[PDB]
């Protein structure tokens, strides 16, 4: 299970200079990496929820897993995105 | 826009986890934005190796090199060998 | 900081 390749490729293209090109196998590689990112963070959150005897993975569990595993810089932009999403 | 990412697909990936019971509504939304941040940073770091090799086409080996060089990407060790 | 989660994910992907 992967996010749509066209969405992944669009985000990749926005990151590199306008004259750059991205090979199809690089797009497919990043598609795989994204899914592993989601599963890696989810595994950390799910083990914590299990230990704490809770049945629902909440947003705080995801953000805390990111903070623990080296993605603390994501916490503030994610909170802002979700809040703007809810407004 | 990050809103274009399908939340059902993100939820499906989460649900592969053997210990996931129920998922909050906000969890896939957070992952949608995180996916954009992650793709952008991984792509930029790989592009360092594209240019260092005098190329203008980003290739899979560039991603592999970026993963080895950044501690935050250690978890991709088996994905891009 | 990722090591123990990496080891665990390898086991999950094998299944």
């Amino acid at each position: 299970i992967y996010l749509p390749i066209a969405n992944v490729a669009r985000i990749m293209k926005n990151a590199i200079p306008q004259t750059g090109k991205i090979a199809k196998d690089a797009k497919e590689c990043v598609q795989e990496c994204v899914s592993e990112f989601i599963s890696f963070i989810t595994s950390e959150a799910s083990e914590r929820c299990h230990q704490e005897k809770r049945k629902t993975i909440n947003g705080e569990d995801i953000l805390f897993a990111m903070s623990t595993l080296g993605f603390d810089s994501y916490v503030e932009p994610l909170k802002l995105y979700l809040q703007k999403f809810r407004e | 826009r990050v809103q274009e990412l399908p939340l059902a697909r993100i939820k499906k990936i989460m649900k592969l986890d053997e210990d996931v019971k129920m998922i909050s509504a906000e969890a896939p939304v957070l992952f949608a934005k995180a996916a954009q941040i992650f793709i952008t940073e991984l792509t930029l770091r790989a592009w360092i190796h594209t240019e260092d090799n005098k190329r203008r086409t980003l290739q899979r080996n560039d991603i592999a090199m970026a993963i080895t060089k950044f501690d935050q990407f250690d978890f991709l060790i088996d994905i891009v060998p | 900081k990722q090591l123990h989660r990496i080891l665990k994910r390898r086991q999950a992907r094998a299944k």
